[PDB]
Formats: structure tokens, C-alpha cells, sequence
């Protein structure tokens, strides 16, 4: 095909609290509770 | 959604606001609201539809 090598690509691109999750007693696992997070930065590293 | 944010005349739906309940909801409940108002204060109110 001889297709284009790929060139100047254009690239386009809050802080989520995860204290509730560790703080307080955890709910038991029949009564789990889901926390949604959403448009919020995260670290994968710190938990 | 509501129509209002990015198409009133048109009537769209279009989504402006989101709510974290994770639980679901299976019922629903229309409420009543009155207007305190004399009798010449009345006046007529439009009919929503479901």
C-alpha cells in the first residue's frame, strides 16, 4: 500500500480522595458498598 | 438530561448531571405540591406528562 509513516502526532489531554475506603470500619461483604469515581485523577501506586 | 441545557425548542435530551446511588432504584413516586395563593391569586398550571 505504501501507506504514510506516522508524523507530529497531536496528542490532547479531580484527585480523587480514597480516605473513605480506608477510614472507618469496612462494610462486611454481604452489605459491600461500591464507591464510584469519575473525571478524578488516581494513583495506582499509592494504594 | 434535560432539554433546557442544550436544546429547549427542540425538546432533545440531553444528559447534564449524574448521581452516585449505587443502589437501584425500582420505584417511583410523583408528589403533589400546592400553591398558597386567594382566589383571585389562582392561576392555571401546566399538566406534566409520564
Amino acid at each position: 500500500s505504501f501507506e504514510a509513516k506516522p508524523s507530529g502526532s497531536v496528542v490532547e489531554q479531580v484527585e480523587c480522595d480514597f480516605s473513605p475506603l480506608l477510614s472507618g470500619t469496612p462494610p462486611q461483604v454481604y452489605n459491600f458498598k461500591r464507591l464510584v469515581f469519575t473525571n478524578c485523577n488516581y494513583n495506582l501506586t499509592k494504594l | 438530561f434535560s432539554s433546557r441545557y442544550v436544546d429547549l425548542y427542540g425538546g432533545n435530551m440531553f444528559q447534564f448531571a449524574t448521581l452516585p446511588v449505587y443502589d437501584t432504584i425500582k420505584y417511583y413516586s410523583i408528589i403533589p405540591h400546592s400553591i398558597r395563593s386567594i382566589q383571585s391569586d389562582r392561576k392555571a398550571w401546566a399538566a406534566f406528562y409520564v
